Order: structure tokens, then sequence, then C-alpha cells
């Protein structure tokens, strides 16, 4: 499992490089901390119009102006 | 069918905002900051009514508040704004990233002479709540009543009377 | 519109250069010549290997046709599913390649 | 063929039929038919002889034409309905195209002209698959689109299929072509009762698959492909002699055997709907199938017996062949008629 | 004249199939199908289907019709044709193709305008630019959704392509 | 119905009539079959782009890929025929008359 | 380097999209008046 | 005004292809310890004009063609696809600015094998047909890794736009995160155009005259210059000031000349592959590494949160 690895690195380095790159491409998106930021950036990219809501009277988490405190903020994206 | 009720030409006339798209894109973030309320009441009326014929006057309110946005730039800070939208206007894709010193001059002169804060990255894409006095549409699709569903099955399931009733099979 | 004009101009320049290349030396009255290669009168034998590499091109080209919208699919919200299906398509292209390997399909044009 | 590759290809055939059976979308119907054809093409070429390549070429041409006509019917449905649910079709042009395409995939007449050829070109197990498993997916689509199937067209195809599958069985000594014309006649029987009671369609399908599988399993157990080669069964394995022929007496449609179970039930659903002439004509043609297949029964259980001397050597060796489910399928293809009201499980 | 251009291409498209459904040769059949693929691709591209038109070129024409011409060229043993000096070897080609465009322009006659003008599409047919879409081709995002939404579709498609490789390698063996 | 759809259907039926009257070769049959597939691609694409139905835009590519794989299968069948007789003639494919 | 620059380009894409979002009420109101202008003109010329 | 722009693209392409023959013969001269042409013009500057006037009045071979139409449509298609590959190339702004210029170029280069195939069948020779089938098999083989390498690189771009590819590389060259893709791309473009050491046609279109051979020749060299410019844009993308586009134009011109002379310097250095050895190079060396790097450049912007913008 180690002498076989040295043998296949001696005979066929192309397939060893291919299986190593493919194995890292499989495992490393889960072992990474920055993978969640890909999800967050792709879900915070505004392709549509943010259709507003009628104010029924009791919605504390929804702002009234873009320059309000509450609302989803992208301080993490500006700073990183 | 019924005659579609299109409004008259006099009910459509308004004072247009006759500026080009680079003028609008250079003046976009401050317009989203300062002209928030009639814009969101109009687009709430536009997605609730699903009909522009009932969204006319609020739309004119947009076209009443956009011009007063630009006049207040024209009285105070027309020259940094002109120097900014000219550099916006040069580019093919109209990049914000090519015009940062003219952006800083326009934001500085606007924050001084008018006090407008350019919004942060992430804020203009927010879903906001809108307080209106107009009613909620009870049927925006103008749909008629649904046909009544079939009566469902109920009751305890009894065995079949004398089996299958298939010619001579008694079970 | 500009693309159609450009294609038409490229086609016109191509046909013009071909027409000049055929009609300009046919001004010459040089010689009418007679008496018409590694085979003289042999038929063509078919080769199975050339057809195998053609069909291998076609099947991997279909797999590439599936792989083509990936720079657009990177922008989606369901990135875990998108990554799983992208890796699954490239893995199935690799499994097709390994099956082409081990059954001696890539031999004498390896 | 590599047996792992054989298992993978057979599971792909089953997967294509299952994708046609379970899908609510027309593109997946088309995908399942494409997968089914693509995977069944090496099953025909298991032996690598020119008759299998000819059979696979004819099968590819007919099933590909049927697949393209199916996709044109799907496209015209998307015109006149804007949607993709596997339900009734919203244009009788798309209905006629899908009915013609499914009749081509089943090999119903007048698109029957590939069924006795291809079944002749391929081995007995691949012919078994072609005449049992490949019926299941187009009959499932016909089960799911019957509010749009034209009555006159499906009855025309049904009675033409029964007449041509009847008159195809005269001039044949090949067992595989006789099973192919029996296939054509039974598909006419199945699509006769489709717009009246599709439970009897599924009953006819299940009884047909059981009888066809019993017959092909007997043909594989004896390795006989012609009538004249079937005629030596009495001297080699005498228990094999009659089971073929009581199963074929079932396949004609003859009481008290269970092959009388479909046709009678079909008549039992067509005299309800005030059609008296049409089941009368179709079952007179079934008696014509009895005529030719009873002549084959006379050929094997009686007159044309005589053996050759090398048969004496076959007496010193039993059948080591897998006769898989052959007693079960032989019991289920004859003695099922006293359990005829089991058909309610197919609703 | 310029308005009816998609319709014009469609007419040429129909005529293109009459180039090879009459079947003069499999090689000229492939040539007519390549020309028909190009003009049907023009029909696709003129509704804003840019990616689908480039799949016609890249996968149908440059991917599959290359293989059809390749397999055809490994069959159907060739023979020479007329090879006189330039009054035959290119002049007959130019007069024949000018007669082909004469046939293309020749069908737009009084029997055509009774169908064109009574059922005028151009003016109200090509409606792909009906309003705004945004910062994205809707057709591009619909093809992009093959990976997030089309999980079962990609599974059965990749399985069919793997089975296609296996099936071709089993039937093209002879053993 | 509509006009350009009628043209694409006309091409489909013309390549069908070419696919239903064989002259000499099996390659002519495969070419008419793939002209049918091409017309199915064109007509599906124009419907899907017309209605702005977004998720079906992957459908013609699917309709391409499978069917192109289908064509590959057909080409391989032709090759095996041309390895037995030397030509791809459909009149060499008549041994299954008996 | 591609990490930092693709992240910065995503922030620029969000800035351009917020410019679009801030302009969409005016463009939608002008689009509504555009189509109602043209349909009233088509109605009057249809009536004459 | 647009036709002026089309002519100012297509006439300098033909002039650059004409003088590429001079640059090739001079650089292959000095690398082979000899001189290249210097007698005809001053330092050889009239050798392309003399060669062109020689080839365009040379006798046609009176070709025994198996077809008229494919014999004419193979040089026509060769020149048309040689010219139309240039129209989306951003220099820094292309002739046809299209959203899918990369995919357009991949499609129009995948259509370029029909000139080879129609030149092969339009000859009566079975040997020329066998050579054409081998060339077609080689070219469609290497188009696979063209497509996969090109897709893997454009996973860092965001879209198939060639002008966006200039915006992508404003901070770093794209050869730094993608040099294995760069070197396999470069050998794959070397093997597309049947360029040495992949030139087994000199180891199919000889049925033609010398004039139509000059047409196939100049289409091949336009493809060489075009793929060098496309590789320059794709991996060594230059700085661009929108107020002075000549900085980008001189910069990618110098890089394109260096990469074309790198083709000229590869062809004067190596022996040819045997045919199965370059099929081994594609199907058993470049294709596993290329698929692994395709998986890598899919899954890498997801794990590094470096997913490029769509627009
Ligand atoms: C539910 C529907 C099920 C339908 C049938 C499923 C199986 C058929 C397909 C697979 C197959 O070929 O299996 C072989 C098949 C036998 O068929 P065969 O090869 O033709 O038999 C030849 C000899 O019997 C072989 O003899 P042997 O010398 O090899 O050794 C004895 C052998 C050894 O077997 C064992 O050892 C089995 C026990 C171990 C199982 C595995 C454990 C791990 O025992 C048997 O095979 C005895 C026969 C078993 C009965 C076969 C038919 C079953 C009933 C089918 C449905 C009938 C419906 C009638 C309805 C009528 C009214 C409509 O089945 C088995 O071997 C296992 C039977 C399991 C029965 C489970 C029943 C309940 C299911 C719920
Ligand atoms: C405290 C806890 C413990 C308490 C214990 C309590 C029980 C103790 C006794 C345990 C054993 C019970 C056995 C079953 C009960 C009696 C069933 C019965 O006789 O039904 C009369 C049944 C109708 O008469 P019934 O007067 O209306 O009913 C009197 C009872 O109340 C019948 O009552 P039902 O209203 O329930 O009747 C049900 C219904 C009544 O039937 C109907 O509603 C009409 C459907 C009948 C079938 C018509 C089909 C016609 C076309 C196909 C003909 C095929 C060829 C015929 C056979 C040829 C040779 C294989 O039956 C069916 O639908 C099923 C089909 C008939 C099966 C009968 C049971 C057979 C079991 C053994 C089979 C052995 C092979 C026999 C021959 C195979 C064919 C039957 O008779 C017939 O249909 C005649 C056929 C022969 C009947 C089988 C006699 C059973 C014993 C046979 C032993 C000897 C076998 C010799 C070797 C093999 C043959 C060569
Ligand atoms: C931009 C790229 C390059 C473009 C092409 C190069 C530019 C110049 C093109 C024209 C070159 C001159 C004409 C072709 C060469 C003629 C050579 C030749 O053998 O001529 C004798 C031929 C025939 O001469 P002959 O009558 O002695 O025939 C010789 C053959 N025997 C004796 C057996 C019968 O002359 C011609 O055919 C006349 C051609 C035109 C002459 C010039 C007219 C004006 C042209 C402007
Ligand atoms: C072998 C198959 C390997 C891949 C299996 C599916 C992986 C996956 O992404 O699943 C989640 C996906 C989708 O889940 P999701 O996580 O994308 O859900 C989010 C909701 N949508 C899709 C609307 C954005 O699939 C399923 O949940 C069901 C489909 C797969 C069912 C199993 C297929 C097996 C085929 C064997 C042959
Ligand atoms: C002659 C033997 C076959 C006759 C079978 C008829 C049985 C029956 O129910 O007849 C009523 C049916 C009539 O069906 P019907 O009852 O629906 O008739 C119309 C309804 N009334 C009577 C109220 C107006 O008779 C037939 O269909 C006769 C034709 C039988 C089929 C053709 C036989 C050809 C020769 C063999
Ligand atoms: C874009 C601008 C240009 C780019 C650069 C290109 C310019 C330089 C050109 C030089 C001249 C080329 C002449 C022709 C070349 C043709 C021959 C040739 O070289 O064939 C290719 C050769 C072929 O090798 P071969 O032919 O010797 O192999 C023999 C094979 N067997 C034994 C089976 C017979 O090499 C390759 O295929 C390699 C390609 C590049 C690989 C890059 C791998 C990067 C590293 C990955 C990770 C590895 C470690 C493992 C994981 C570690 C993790 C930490
Ligand atoms: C799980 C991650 C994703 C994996 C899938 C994606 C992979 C991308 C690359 C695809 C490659 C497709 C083709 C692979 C075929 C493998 C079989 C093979 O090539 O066997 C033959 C070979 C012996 O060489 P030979 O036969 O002589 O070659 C002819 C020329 N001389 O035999 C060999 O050379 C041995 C080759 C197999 C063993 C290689 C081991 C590499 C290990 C690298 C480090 C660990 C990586 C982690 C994953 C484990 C991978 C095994
Ligand atoms: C609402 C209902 C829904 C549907 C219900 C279910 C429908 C089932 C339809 C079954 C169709 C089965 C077709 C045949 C099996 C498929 C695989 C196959 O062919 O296996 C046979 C196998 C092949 O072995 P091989 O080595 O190739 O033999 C040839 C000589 N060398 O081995 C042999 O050849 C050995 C010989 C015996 C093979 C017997 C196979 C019988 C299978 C069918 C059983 C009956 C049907 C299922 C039960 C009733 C349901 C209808
Ligand atoms: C043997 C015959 C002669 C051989 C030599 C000549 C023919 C072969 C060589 C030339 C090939 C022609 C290719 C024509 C289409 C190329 C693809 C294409 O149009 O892509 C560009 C573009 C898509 O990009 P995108 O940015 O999305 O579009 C603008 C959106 N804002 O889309 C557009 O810009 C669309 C522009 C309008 C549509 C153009 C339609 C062209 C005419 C129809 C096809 C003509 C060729 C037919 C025969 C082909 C034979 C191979």
């Amino acid at each position: 499992v180690a002498a076989f690895l040295k043998n296949v690195w001696a005979k066929e380095p192309v397939l060893v490089a291919s299986f190593a790159i493919a194995g890292l491409a499989v495992i490393l998106p889960t072992l990474s901390p920055y993978t969640k930021y890909s999800l967050m950036i792709n879900r915070a990219t505004p392709y549509n119009y943010p259709v507003p809501l009628r104010d029924d009277g009791n919605m504390p988490d929804v702002p009234s102006h873009p320059q309000d405190p509450q609302g989803p903020s992208l301080e993490w994206l500006k700073r990183l | 069918p019924g005659i579609v009720e299109l409004p008259s030409l006099e009910d459509l006339k308004v004072q247009e905002v006759k500026v080009s798209s680079s003028v609008l894109k250079a003046a976009a973030h401050h317009y989203g900051a300062q002209c928030d309320k009639p814009n969101k009441e109009f687009m709430l009326c536009r997605w609730e009514e699903k009909d522009p014929r009932r969204c006319l006057e609020e739309g004119k309110l947009v076209n009443q508040c956009a011009l007063e946005f630009f006049r207040q730039i024209k009285r105070h800070c027309a020259e940094p704004f002109t120097e900014y939208w000219t550099c916006i206007d040069y580019s093919g894709l109209q990049l914000f990233r090519r015009c940062r010193k003219e952006q800083a001059q326009f934001d500085k002169c606007v924050l001084d002479k008018l006090g407008w804060v350019r919004p942060d990255l992430g804020e203009l894409s927010k879903v906001t709540k809108v307080k209106t006095d107009r009613p909620l549409p009870e049927n925006p699709y103008h749909s008629r009543a649904r046909p009544e569903p079939n009566p469902e099955v109920e009751g305890d399931l009894k065995p079949a009377r004398h089996g299958s009733r298939l010619f001579f099979w008694t079970m | 519109m500009n693309l159609m004009i450009t294609l038409l101009t490229n086609f016109t320049l191509a046909t013009l250069l071909v027409t000049i290349a055929f009609w300009l030396p046919q001004l010459n009255v040089y010689s009418e010549k007679t008496s018409p290669d590694p085979m003289g009168s042999a038929r063509l034998p078919f080769s199975m290997k050339f057809f195998l590499v053609a069909i291998t091109f076609l099947l991997f080209d279909l797999e590439i046709a599936l792989l083509l919208p990936l720079p657009w699919a990177s922008q989606t919200t369901n990135l875990n599913t998108m990554l799983t299906m992208a890796l699954l398509l490239i893995f199935l292209l690799a499994v097709s390649l390994a099956y082409e390997w081990t059954q001696k399909g890539l031999e004498w044009t390896e | 063929m590599n047996p792992i590759i054989l298992i993978i290809i057979l599971m792909t055939v089953m997967l294509g039929t299952i994708i046609v059976m379970i899908s609510t979308h027309w593109l997946l119907i088309w995908i399942g038919f494409e997968m089914n054809m693509l995977a069944i093409i090496p099953i025909m070429m298991k032996k690598h002889n020119p008759r299998a390549t000819e059979a696979s070429t004819k099968y590819f041409l007919t099933q590909s034409t049927a697949s393209m006509l199916l996709m044109m019917a799907i496209i015209i449905n998307l015109m006149f309905s804007g949607q993709w649910t596997v339900m009734k079709l919203f244009n009788p042009m798309a209905s006629m195209l899908m009915t013609m395409a499914l009749a081509m995939k089943l090999g119903m007449a007048p698109f029957h002209f590939w069924v006795p050829e291809v079944t002749q070109g391929i081995p007995l197990s691949s012919g078994l698959i072609l005449l049992t498993w490949q019926k299941l997916a187009p009959m499932s689509v016909l089960y799911q689109i019957l509010p749009s199937i034209n009555l006159d067209l499906i009855l025309t195809l049904s009675i033409l299929s029964i007449t041509i599958g009847g008159w195809g069985g005269l001039n044949q000594t090949q067992l595989r072509k006789i099973m192919a014309y029996s296939s054509i006649a039974h598909m006419g029987w199945m699509t006769a009762v489709l717009l009246y009671n599709p439970t009897m369609t599924l009953l006819n399908l299940i009884i047909y698959i059981i009888m066809t599988s019993t017959m092909f399993t007997l043909f594989m157990a004896n390795s006989t492909t012609t009538t004249l080669s079937l005629s030596h069964t009495w001297n080699k394995a005498p228990i094999m002699t009659i089971l073929v022929l009581i199963t074929l007496l079932s396949m004609g449609g003859l009481p008290p055997l269970s092959g009388f179970m479909p046709k009678w039930m079909i008549i039992q659903e067509m005299t309800k709907n005030d059609s008296i002439i049409l089941p009368t004509l179709m079952a007179i043609t079934a008696l014509l199938n009895l005529y030719f297949y009873m002549r084959l029964t006379y050929s094997t259980a009686l007159t044309m017996f005589p053996s050759t001397n090398n048969m004496k050597m076959k007496w010193q060796f039993p059948t080591t062949k897998r006769m898989t489910l052959l007693p079960t399928m032989t019991v289920l293809s004859t003695m099922l008629l006293p359990l005829t009201p089991i058909l309610s499980i197919l609703e | 004249m310029m308005t009816y251009i998609v319709f014009i291409l469609s007419i040429i498209f129909v005529m293109g199939f009459v180039g090879f459904s009459s079947k003069p040769s499999p090689i000229y059949g492939g040539l007519g199908l390549i020309v028909s693929g190009g003009v049907g691709c023009g029909i696709v591209l003129n509704f804003g289907g840019s990616f689908l038109g480039l799949m016609v070129f890249l996968i149908y024409l440059g991917g599959m019709m290359v293989v059809f011409g390749y397999t055809t060229a490994m069959a159907t043993e060739q023979y020479p044709e007329v090879w006189v000096s330039n009054k035959v070897v290119l002049g007959t080609f130019i007069t024949g193709l000018l007669m082909e465009f004469l046939m293309v322009y020749y069908v737009l006659k009084d029997k055509e305008v009774e169908i064109v003008f009574k059922f005028n599409g151009m003016g109200d047919w090509v409606i792909y630019d009906t309003g705004d879409s945004g910062f994205f081709s809707e057709e591009a995002m619909g093809i992009a959704a093959l990976y997030s939404y089309g999980t079962w579709l990609v599974i059965v498609t990749g399985w069919s392509l793997l089975i296609g490789v296996v099936v071709i390698m089993e039937i093209t063996r002879g053993n | 119905m509509s006009l350009v759809y009628m043209n694409i259907m006309m091409a489909f039926t013309v390549s069908l009539t070419g696919l239903l009257m064989y002259r000499s070769h099996l390659m002519s049959s495969l070419l008419c079959l793939e002209g049918m597939m091409l017309s199915l691609f064109i007509l599906a694409t124009l419907m899907i782009l017309n209605s702005h139905f977004t998720l079906a835009s992957m459908m013609p590519i699917i309709l391409l890929v499978f069917a192109a794989c289908e064509a590959a299968l057909g080409l391989s069948l032709l090759v095996m025929v041309s390895n037995t007789y030397g030509t791809d003639y459909v009149q060499n494919l008549n041994l299954l008359q008996c | 380097s591609m990490m930092r620059w693709n992240r910065e380009r995503r922030r620029l894409q969000i800035e351009d999209f917020e410019a679009r979002i801030a302009l969409m009420p005016l463009l939608q109101a002008e689009k509504d008046r555009r189509v109602l202008q043209m349909l009233r003109e088509n109605l009057e010329e249809e009536a004459t | 005004m647009f036709m002026i722009n089309v002519l100012t693209l297509i006439i300098p392409i033909l002039l650059a292809v004409a003088f590429l023959t001079l640059v090739e013969r001079k650089v292959l001269g000095y690398m082979q310890f000899r001189k290249g042409p210097n007698v005809v013009g001053p330092y050889g500057l009239l050798q392309p004009i003399a060669d062109a006037i020689k080839l365009f009045i040379k006798e046609p071979l009176r070709p025994a063609t198996s077809s008229i139409s494919m014999f004419i449509l193979a040089p026509i298609l060769a020149l048309t696809l040689a010219l139309t590959m240039w129209i989306p190339l951003p220099m820094p702004y292309p002739l046809i600015n299209m959203n899918l210029g990369v995919l357009f170029m991949l499609a129009m280069s995948s259509l370029a094998v029909y000139s080879i195939l129609w030149s092969g069948w339009a000859s009566n020779s079975k040997y020329a047909l066998i050579g054409a089938l081998r060339a077609v098999a080689q070219t469609i083989s290497y188009e696979v890794t063209l497509a996969i390498i090109l897709l893997s690189v454009l996973l860092m771009n965001g879209s198939f736009t060639l002008s966006t590819l200039i915006i992508t590389q404003e901070q770093v060259w794209l050869i730094f995160p993608a040099w294995p893709l760069a070197m396999m791309w470069f050998i794959s473009t070397l093997a597309e155009t049947n360029r040495a050491p992949f030139d087994l046609t000199e180891g199919f279109n000889v049925e033609y005259a010398a004039g139509p051979f000059a047409l196939f020749f100049m289409a091949e060299y336009a493809n060489i210059i075009m793929m060098n410019i496309f590789t320059t844009t794709l991996f060594l993308g230059a700085f661009h000031n929108p107020y002075m586009p000549e900085l980008y134009t001189i910069n990618f011109t110098i890089k394109s000349l260096l990469l074309s002379i790198t083709f000229l310097w590869i062809r004067a250095s190596y022996p040819r592959f045997r045919y199965d050895q370059l099929m081994h190079l594609l199907w058993k060396n470049f294709l596993p590494l290329t698929l692994a790097l395709c998986m890598w450049h899919v899954s890498l912007p997801i794990l590094l949160s470096s997913i490029p913008p769509q627009t």
C-alpha cells in the first residue's frame, strides 16, 4: 500500500496524478471552511427584484428602508 | 367577450425623466436611498394588482419623485454629477469600477451639500415592508368559482355481497 | 445582422479566392496531358479501430455536451447537488474511459 | 459476453422499462424507451452471427422510427397543451401519432413486418425478452393515454393484428416465427379490450407473458428451433413432450385451460358495450390460430415421429440446463381458470 | 423582405431535406443534412436560442455528422466524375448552384403569398423579446438548471451514455 | 396552426417519406432518421423558447444526447453489416425471409 | 489571487444588480405607460 | 462603416499569414544553423509575394475528382472557417462582440474537419482517403481535450464571453492557477492544426492544384495564428486601459508573436510521433489528467468561495 504506491508512481505517474487530483477534488470541498461562503454568496446575489411586503402591523424582522438596521446584511462579504 | 378598458391618452401623460441610462446608473444608489417610499408603494401595487391600468397614479408618483431627485442634484451638485456620469458613460459595460475618484467626489459633494448617505453593499436588495391605505386585492387573477370536487368515500368497508358475481364463482 | 454580413463577406472572399485560384491559371493553354499512388486498383478494406475512435469521440462529445453548462451552474443556490452532479458526470466520463481502456478498446491507436 | 456486463445490461433493460412505467413526464417516457432499445441491442447479438446483425438492424430501424414518432407526438402535445404530464393527449393528431408509434413498438399490424424476422434472427432467450418484456412499456403508455386513443384506429389495428397473426401461422415450420405471429395476434387481443376495460388488457398481458415464457423455456430446455426439430422430443425427454403442447393448447385459447381466460373475459367486456360482431370475428380468427397450432400439436404428440440413431446417446445424459420456473410457469399457464376472479387484483 | 427571415430559412430548411430525402448518395445526403443543420440552426439562433444553436453546431454537426461522414467515407467505394478543364469542373458547379438559388427564389410566388399574407406572422410571431428578462439569458439559466433540478435526468442520461459505451464495445467485437 | 411550425413539420414528414422509401443504402436510412431527429430538435426548441418555459430548455439537449447516442448505435450496426457483405446494401439484409 | 479577485468581482456584480434594482421602479412605470400608450393608439386607429 | 471593419480584419489576416511563411523560414533557418530567404527581397521581404504569384499561376493538375462539389467546397469551407474564428477575438474589443464567443469558436473549429474529409473523398485515391480518415480521427480526438480544458479554464471566468476573459485576468495571468491546463492546451492546439510533432500529413489534399493547396495552406496558418492569439487571450491576458486600447493591442500582439515563434521553435526541435503514440498521448495521458483537472476546477471555486460572476 506504500511499495505499490512507489511502483505506480515509478511506472505511471500520469494516472497517479489524475487519481490524486480527482480524490482531492472530491474530498476537499467538505474539509474546507470556505465552502459555506460559496453558498452564501450565490444566495445573496440579487438577480430579481426584492418584492416588498404589505405592512400588516407586526413584522419586527422586516425593515422599512434599505438603510435600516434589521434585514440581511453583507458585512461579512465586504470584510471577509 | 368584454371590451378591454384601456385608459385615455390624457390619463397617461406625465413629465418624463428624459435622461440617458448612464445618468440613471451613476445616480442609482442615491435614488434607491432617497426615493424608496413611492417606488416601493408602486411596485407593491404592481405585484399585487397584476395590472398596470390600476397602477397609473402611483407610477406617476414615481415620476413625481424621480424628477425632484434630479432637480435637487441640479441645484447643488450638477458639476461633480456631470463629471461622474461622463466617466460612467464612456465604458461599454458602464463599469462602476472604472470611476472611483469621480464617485468619491460625487459622494463627498452630495454628503456635504445635501447629506445623503450612499447605501452599503447588501441593502438595496432587501425585502422591505410597505404601509399602505389601499386595500388588498381579493382576486387579482379575476378567476371564477372552482368546480365542486367529487364526493369522497367514507364508511366502514363491508364484504362483497356473494363474492365476485362472475358468472358462477360463488367467492 | 453584423454577424450575417461578416459571414457573407468571409464566404465571398473565400469563394473569390477559390475562383481566382481556378480561373487564373486556366488562362494558360499549357498542355492537355494524359496517362493517369500506393494502390493501383485495390479496394478499400475497412478498419474497425478508426470506427471505434470515431464512436468514442461521439460518446465523449455527448458527455462534454452535458458538461458545457457548468460555468452557469456554478451560480446556483443548490451548490451541494450541483457539485455532486458535476463530479458524477465527470466520473462517468472517466468510467467510460476506464472501460474503453480495460477491454482493449484503446489499442493500436492507444 | 462478460457475465457482469450481461447483468448490467439486463438491469439496464429493466431500468428502461421501469422508467417508462413510473414517470409522470413525457421526456422520461422517451428516455426509457431509448434506454430499453440501447440496452437490448447486445442481447440480440449474443452469438455474433450475420442473422443477429440483420435482426438487430431491422429492430433498430423500426424502434427508432417509433421513438421519433413518439417524440413528434410529445412535441405536438406540448404545442396544444404547453405541458408534459403523462395523461390524455390534447390533439387527436398527437393521439394518432402516439397510437401508431406504440403499435410500431409492439409490432402490431400493419407495423408487424419486423416481428417474425427479428425473432427468427436472435436466440431463444432474447426472443423471450423481445416477446415478453418489451411489451410492458408500450402497453403501460397505452394504459396511461386511453382517454385520447381513437376508438376506430385502435379497433382497426386490433382486428388487423388478429387476422394477420392468424394467417401468418400457416406456412411456418420455425417455432420462433410461430411465437411471433402468436405475439401479433395476442397484441390485437390486448388492444381490442383497451378502451372498454384495461384490467382485461393487463389480464391478457399477464396470461400471455406466462404462456410465452413457458413456451420459450421449453424451447430452451429442448434446444429446438423448428417444428421438425421439436418432433424428436418424444424420444429424448417424454415429459417435455406434452407440456409444450398443453401450453400451446392454452396459447390457442381453449377451455378449461387458462389461455381461455383472457379472450372470454375480453368478449365479456365487449358484449357489455354492445359490440357483438367484433368479438365474434376476432375469436373466429382465434379459432384459425387454433387450426394452425393444433396442426403443430398433431405434429409433435402424433404422426411425424421418427428418430435418428444418435438420440440413443442423449439417453445417457440428463438435462443439466436451468429450466427456471418451468414447472411453476407450466402450472400457471394451464390450471389457472378456476381462479379467474383473481383478475380484480389488476385494477 | 428582411422581416420574414426566419420563415425564409424555414423554407430553405424544408428544401434542404428534399436535397437528401430523395437520397442521391449517402455522401451528398450527408452534405444536404449539414446544410439543413446550418439553416435550422439559423432558425434556432434567431429566437435568442444561442446555446442551443451552438449545440447544433458543436454536437449535432461537428460532433455527430462528422461521424456520419466518417463512417460513410469508410464505405460506398468511390468513382471519378467529370474532370474537363475549367468550363466544366467549376463552371457547371456555379451554374448549378445559381439554379439552386433560382429555385429558392422561385418558390416565393403567387401560391406562397396567399399563405404568407393571410397568415402574417412577422409583425406578431417572434415574441422572444417581449419585455425584459434581466441580467441573464432565460435559456442559459434553464440549461444551467440541469444540475440542481435535473438530478434524475442527469443520472439516467449519464447511465445511458455509459451503457452506450459498453453496448458499442460489445457489439463491435465479433467474438 | 402556425406557419414556421408547419414548415418544421413539413421537413419532418419529408424526411419521414425519405425514411420510408429505401433506395439502396442503410446510411441513407440513418441520414433520414437523423434528419427527423434534427427537425424534432428545431421544433421542440422553437416551442420552448416561444412560451419562455425555462426548465424545458435542457430538454432539446437531452433530446439531442440520447438520440445522438442512438445514432452511434445505428452506425455500429451498419458497420457490422458492412463487415459481412462489404457493402451496406439493404438487399443483403434478406436472410430472415425463412 | 483568483480567490481575492473573484470575490471582489462578485461584490461588483452585487453593486451593479443593486443599481438595477434601484432603477427598476422607474423603468417599470415607464414600461407600463409605454404599453398603455401603444395600446390606446392601436385601439383608436382600430376604431377608425 | 462596419464593412470597413470587416475588411480591416480580413486583409491583415491574409497579409500576416503571407509573412508567417517568411518568419517560419527565417526562424527555422537560423535554428538550423543556416540562413532563411534573403535574396528575393531585402532580407527576404518579397519571398511571400513571389511564392504567392508562383502558386497562383501554377498549372492545375487537371484533377480526377470523385466529386466536383466537395472538391470546391473543401477550400471554401477551410477559408471561411479560417476567417470566422477571428470575429469574436477581443483585441481588446472584437469585431463581433457575442456572449458565447468561446463556444462559437469551439463549434466553428469542430466544423473544420469537413474540409479534410471532403478533400479526402473528393480525391479518387484510397491512400489519400485513408490519410484523410487518420487526420480526421486525430483532430476530433484532440477536440475532446480542447473542450474539457476550455471548460475547466472558463470555470474561473464566469461565462463564455471572450471580453470577460480580459476582466478575469486583470490581477494575475490565468496561467498561474491553470498551468497544467495551459501546457496540455498548448500541446492540444499543436495537435489540432496537424503541426509538428503531430504532422503526419507530411510523414491528403495533394489531389488539388498548387493554388487550392495554397488555400488550404493559408487556412492552416490562419488557424495557427488564431489559436496562438486565443491561447494568449486565454492564459496570458494582457493589461487593458479603456482610454488607450493600443496598449492591450501591442501587448497581446507581442505575446502572440512569441507564441507563434514558440510553434516555430517546437517544430525545429522534435521528431514526429507515430500515430498510435499520439493517440496514446491523447486517450491515455491527456484525458485522465484533463478530467481530473476538470473535477478540480469545478470543485475548487466552490471550496475557495471564488466562484466568478455570471455577468
Ligand atoms: C375448526 C377449524 C377447522 C375447520 C375445517 C373446515 C374445513 C375442513 C375441510 C378442509 C378441506 C376443504 C377443501 C375445500 C372445500 C370444498 C370445496 C369444493 O368442493 O367446492 C365445490 C365446488 C362447487 O360446488 P358447491 O356445491 O357449489 O360447493 C360446495 C361447498 O360449499 C364449497 O364451498 P364454497 O362456496 O366456498 O365454494 C368455493 C368455490 C366454489 O366454486 C365456484 O364457485 C365455481 C368455480 C369452480 C371451478 C370451475 C372451473 C371450471 C373450468 C376449469 C376446470 C378445470 C378442470 C377440472 C379438474 C380436472 C382435474 C384437474 O371454489 C372456487 O371458486 C375454487 C375452485 C374450486 C376449488 C375447490 C377446492 C379444491 C382443493 C383441492 C384441489 C384438488 C384438485 C381439484 C380439481 C381442480 C379444479 C377444481 O365443486 C366444483 O367446482 C367441482 C370441482 C372439484 C372440487 C374440488 C373438491 C375438493 C376436494 C378434492 C380432493 C380430491 C383431489 C383428487 C386429485 C386431483 C384432481 C384429479
Ligand atoms: C499557454 C502557453 C504555453 C504553456 C506551456 C507549454 C510550452 C512548453 C512546450 C514544450 C515543448 C513540447 C513538445 C511536445 C510535447 C509532446 C510530448 C509530451 O510532453 O507529452 C506529454 C507527456 C507524456 O508523457 P510520456 O509520453 O513520457 O509518458 C509515457 C507514458 N507511458 C509510461 C504510459 C508509456 O506528459 C504528460 O502527459 C504530462 C502533462 C502535464 C502534467 C501536469 C501535471 C501537474 C501536476 C499534477 C500533480 C502531480 C503530483 C501528485 C499530487 C501532488 C499533490 C500535492
Ligand atoms: C475517488 C476519486 C475519483 C476517482 C475517479 C476519477 C479519476 C480521474 C482519472 C480517470 C482515469 C480513467 C482511466 C483509469 C484506468 C485505470 C486502470 C489502468 O490504467 O490500468 C492499467 C495500468 C497499468 O499500466 P499499463 O497497462 O502498462 O498501461 C498501458 C501503457 N503502458 O494500471 C495502473 O497504472 C494502475 C492505475 C490504478 C491505480 C492508481 C492509483 C493512484 C493512487 C493515487 C493516490 C491516492 C488517490 C486517492 C483515490 C484512490 C485512487 C485509486
Ligand atoms: C401487472 C404486472 C406487471 C409485470 C409483472 C412481471 C412481468 C415479468 C416479465 C418477465 C419477462 C422475462 C424475460 C426473460 C428473463 C430476462 C432475462 C433472461 O433472459 O434470463 C434467462 C436466462 C438467460 O441465460 P442464457 O445463458 O442467456 O440462456 C440462453 C442460452 N445460453 O436463463 C435462461 O435462459 C434459462 C431458461 C429459463 C428462463 C426462465 C425465465 C422466466 C421469467 C419469467 C417468469 C414468468 C413471468 C413472471 C411471473 C408472472 C408475471 C407476469
Ligand atoms: C457548404 C456550404 C458553405 C460552407 C461555408 C459557409 C458555412 C460554414 C461556415 C460558417 C458557419 C456559419 C455559422 C453561423 C452561426 C454562428 C453562431 C452564432 O450565431 O453565434 C453568435 C451569436 C450567439 O451569441 P450571443 O451573444 O448570444 O448573441 C447575441 C445576443 N445578444 O448569435 C448571433 O449573433 C445570431 C445572429 C443571427 C443569426 C445568424 C444566422 C446565419 C445564417 C444561417 C446559417 C448559415 C449557414 C448554413 C450552412 C451551414 C453549413 C455548415
